């Protein structure tokens, strides 16, 4: 029911630049408790998905200050500064308040040479 | 300036009506749809 | 994410779960029972009727010696006639709706037995208190 | 010279029943169950703020 | 479905009594034409085919 | 009963129990007027003249 | 035949029986207490008043430490001033109506003594719980 | 003279007294909670709401295992985070209003802990009753 729209499908970026990923929810994600449980997950080629940010604002565990997320309600955005080679992979946004939960469409980060 | 399909659908009716004063009456007119008025039976 | 457990903790969230698991969310329904011109009259009548139903249930529980408890162990032995089903079956396979359908026939018998057991226990307490 | 009552273009007036008296009588307001009425006994209370008594 | 009343109606207030007003219909400004509703022929045919199915 | 050592915050301007009093007084006023005579016939033309008496 | 015992088990059926025998049909009256435009208003007012009376009685019972019980033994000794009558007389000759007429004078005194006894017992429990 | 103690025994008479001393007049407020066309509708609505509030409070107390008691000792240890204040300070200097202002933040946490403790105690009772 909760359609998780993620744009752009591909997000080319040069090393050391800033890449912005936008992810929009069909409806409100704020739960009755007052917190919005929207998470961003990254999948490297040949590796399982890895949590990056939880609550859409809090950092998972000492993840780089480069990885910073912001937004509210319908619109949520994840920003990655000083892009590095280890950041290559598929970025997925995910909301976790309304059952069934859904994953984002997916954004493929592409580094530039 | 009615159309052929609206012939007789509207009636221009004049009647006596009570005013805000109990001893006075006013002659007024209104347009009524033919479905809202029934003839009672020249005039 | 909040997690699917909050759903289990919601009103009637365990209606489909096994009665053994549903026994851990009794307080949700118990609290929902007291949640809070012609239209006003009807609303007031509904509220009064809800209060009366809750009070009748509480009076019954007290009459069985189960006042203030959501789970109350009693002295009435279980008859195999009511249900020959095992314990594991009941508390790990069925749900409370299915169980209610099964034992709906004997409910009044069980209620009367509970009342008699509580009366016997009360008078035995009073008689041991006739002895101390 | 013709006149009309001032209210005739707004509404019709209801005549007060001649036996009913308009004299005010004291009325006391009382708190229901679970509620209390607190009275400020300060004689220089200006209507707002803390009331020590 | 698109429904319209193409007549440019005029409202007229008539004082029936104290505070009582009757809203009559005055002269219609312009031509007098029939009210009607429009639906798409193809859409209705498709929907009827589906309900028939 | 005097509440020793108790300090309370009062506000006569945001106070409730004044709106309730207003509503109750208005309702009483209306209730005392329901059974009385409605002066609909009094809305009639009057031929008035000065009282030089 | 149903038998005359069903009459004894009816509402107020034991009003004429000895209070000792009437003590075995308390639940009937206890349950009857909760049995279930101007006319609707009056009916609703009556129902609300009945609920309030029942709740006041239950609150009193709880205040005496007798919550959930129809027969509750207490720590208050019986004064001969209230009634010098024997036990056999009271529980095998008189009825509850006669007894109520006799002891109607001292009822408030007994209620106050019960309240004081429950308060003393509660604070003694709390003080022994200040010691354990 | 009647004496100033009757004032202490009045409704809210101990509101300014130390909570330790105010703990001896709980029954006054507890009983006041149940004291007893548009105007009639509003009065009836107020009475029904009061009854509902009282029943909700009683249901909460029962859910904590404190049914029928005005003072109920529990198994939940006191957290210093809620209040590092001493016992003498709390029960001989402050009043219940001040204390409520201080601990208003943690009230829901304490309520949840009480519910969890009562559930744990109930299931431990049922499990020891799975053993006897
Ligand atoms: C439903 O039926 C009612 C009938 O009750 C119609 O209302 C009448 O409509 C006619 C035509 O529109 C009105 O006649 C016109 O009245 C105008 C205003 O009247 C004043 O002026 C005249 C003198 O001209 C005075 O006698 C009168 O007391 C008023 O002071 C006039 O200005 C009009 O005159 C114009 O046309 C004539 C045509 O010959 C010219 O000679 C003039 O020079 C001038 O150009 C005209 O006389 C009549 O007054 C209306 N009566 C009422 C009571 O409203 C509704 O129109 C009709 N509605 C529908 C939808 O059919
Ligand atoms: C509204 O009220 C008026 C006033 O009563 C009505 O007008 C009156 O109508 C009657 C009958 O239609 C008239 O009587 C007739 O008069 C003619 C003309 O002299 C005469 O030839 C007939 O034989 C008959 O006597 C009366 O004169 C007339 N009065 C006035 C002042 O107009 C009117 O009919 C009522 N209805 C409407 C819609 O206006
Ligand atoms: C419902 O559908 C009918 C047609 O089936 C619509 O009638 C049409 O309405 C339009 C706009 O009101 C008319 O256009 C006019 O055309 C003339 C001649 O070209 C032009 O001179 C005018 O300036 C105006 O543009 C049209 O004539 C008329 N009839 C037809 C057969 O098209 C009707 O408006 C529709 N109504 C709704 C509510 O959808
Ligand atoms: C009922 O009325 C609505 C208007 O509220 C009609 O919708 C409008 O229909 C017109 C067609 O006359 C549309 O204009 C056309 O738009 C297309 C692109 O979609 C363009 O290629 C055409 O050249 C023309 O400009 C208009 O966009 C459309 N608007 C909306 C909001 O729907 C509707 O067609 C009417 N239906 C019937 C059955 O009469
Ligand atoms: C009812 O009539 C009265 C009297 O004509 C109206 O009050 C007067 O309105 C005129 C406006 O044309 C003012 O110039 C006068 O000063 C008003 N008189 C007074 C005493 O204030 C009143 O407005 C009418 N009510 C309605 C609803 O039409
Ligand atoms: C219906 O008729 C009225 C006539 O009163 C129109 O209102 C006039 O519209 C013109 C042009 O928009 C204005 O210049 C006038 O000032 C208006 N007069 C009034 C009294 O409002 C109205 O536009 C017509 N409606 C339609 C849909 O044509
Ligand atoms: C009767 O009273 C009327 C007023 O109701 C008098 O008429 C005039 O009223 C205006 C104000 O409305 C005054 O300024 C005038 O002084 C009044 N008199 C005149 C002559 O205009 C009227 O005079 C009074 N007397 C009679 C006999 O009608
Ligand atoms: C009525 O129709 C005629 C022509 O038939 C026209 O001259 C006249 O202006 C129309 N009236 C109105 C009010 O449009
Ligand atoms: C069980 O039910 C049977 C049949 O009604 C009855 O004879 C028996 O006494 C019952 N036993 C118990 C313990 O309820
Ligand atoms: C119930 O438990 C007994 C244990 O002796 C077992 O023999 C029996 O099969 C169980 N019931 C069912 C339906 O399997
Ligand atoms: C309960 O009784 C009805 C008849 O009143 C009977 O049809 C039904 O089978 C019974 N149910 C059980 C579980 O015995
Ligand atoms: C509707 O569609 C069918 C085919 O889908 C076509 O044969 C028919 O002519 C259309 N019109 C009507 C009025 O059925
Ligand atoms: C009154 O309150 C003050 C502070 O609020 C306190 O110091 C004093 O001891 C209190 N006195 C009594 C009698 O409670
Ligand atoms: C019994 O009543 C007498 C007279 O009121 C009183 O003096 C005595 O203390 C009472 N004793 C008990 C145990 O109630
Ligand atoms: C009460 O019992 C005593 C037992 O010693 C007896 O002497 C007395 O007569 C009895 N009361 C009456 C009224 O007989
Ligand atoms: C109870 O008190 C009344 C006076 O209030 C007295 O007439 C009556 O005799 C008393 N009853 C008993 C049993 O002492
Ligand atoms: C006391 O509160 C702290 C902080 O919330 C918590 O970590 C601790 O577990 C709590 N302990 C008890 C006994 O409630
Ligand atoms: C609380 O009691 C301890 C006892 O060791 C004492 O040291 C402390 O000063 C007391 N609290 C205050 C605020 O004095
Ligand atoms: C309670 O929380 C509020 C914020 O919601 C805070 O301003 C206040 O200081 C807190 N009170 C205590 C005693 O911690």
């Amino acid at each position: 029911d909760v359609l998780m729209t993620q744009n752009p499908l591909s997000l080319p970026v040069s090393l050391g630049d800033q890449a912005s990923i936008s992810c929009r929810s069909s409806q409100s994600v704020v739960y009755s408790d007052g917190n919005a449980y929207l998470e961003w997950y990254l999948q490297k080629p040949g590796q399982s998905p890895k949590l990056l940010i939880y609550k859409a604002s809090n950092r998972f565990s000492g993840v780089p200050d480069r990885f910073s997320a912001s937004g509210s309600g319908t619109d949520f955005t994840l920003r990655i500064s000083r892009v590095e080679t280890e950041d290559l992979g598929l970025y997925y946004c995910f909301q976790g308040t309304h059952i069934p939960y859904t994953f984002g469409g997916g954004t493929k980060l592409e580094m530039k040479r | 300036n009615i159309t052929d399909d609206m012939r007789g659908e509207l009636k221009n009716c004049s009647f006596n009506m009570t005013t805000e004063l109990r001893d006075k009456k006013q002659k007024v007119y209104s347009l009524f749809y033919r479905l809202d008025v029934v003839q009672i039976n020249s005039n | 994410a909040v997690g699917i457990g909050a759903v289990f903790l919601g009103f009637l969230g365990a209606a489909g779960s096994t009665m053994g698991a549903a026994s851990m969310t009794l307080t949700v329904q118990a609290r929902n029972l007291l949640s809070g011109t012609v239209w006003g009259i009807k609303q007031l009548q509904a509220r009064v009727l809800a209060v009366e139903r809750y009070l009748r249930d509480q009076q019954l529980l007290g009459i069985w010696g189960c006042s203030g408890k959501l789970i109350c162990c009693t002295n009435v032995p279980w008859n195999s006639s009511w249900s020959n089903r095992n314990l594991s079956e009941i508390w790990d396979n069925m749900t409370w709706l299915q169980w209610d359908k099964e034992i709906s026939n004997y409910t009044q018998i069980i209620y009367g037995l509970l009342e008699e057991s509580q009366n016997q226990q009360e008078k035995n307490e009073q008689d041991l208190l006739a002895l101390d | 010279k013709e006149y009309r009552l001032i209210n005739c273009n707004t509404s019709a007036c209801t005549q007060a029943c001649p036996k009913v008296s308009f004299e005010p009588i004291p009325i006391h307001y009382c708190a229901p169950a679970g509620f209390a009425i607190l009275k400020c006994k300060d004689k220089k209370f200006n209507g707002t703020g803390p009331c020590p008594s | 479905i698109n429904c319209t009343r193409p007549n440019n109606n005029t409202r007229k207030s008539i004082r029936i009594g104290p505070g009582q007003a009757f809203y009559a219909t005055g002269d219609i400004i312009g031509d007098i034409r029939q009210a009607h509703c429009n639906v798409s022929k193809a859409t209705w045919n498709e929907t009827l085919g589906k309900v028939v199915k | 009963i005097h509440l020793e050592n108790v300090t309370e915050e009062f506000n006569m301007w945001k106070n409730n129990m004044v709106e309730q009093m207003h509503t109750d007084i208005i309702s009483l006023w209306d209730q005392s007027l329901k059974p009385c005579v409605k002066l609909t016939p009094l809305c009639v033309t009057l031929q008035c003249t000065n009282v030089t008496n």
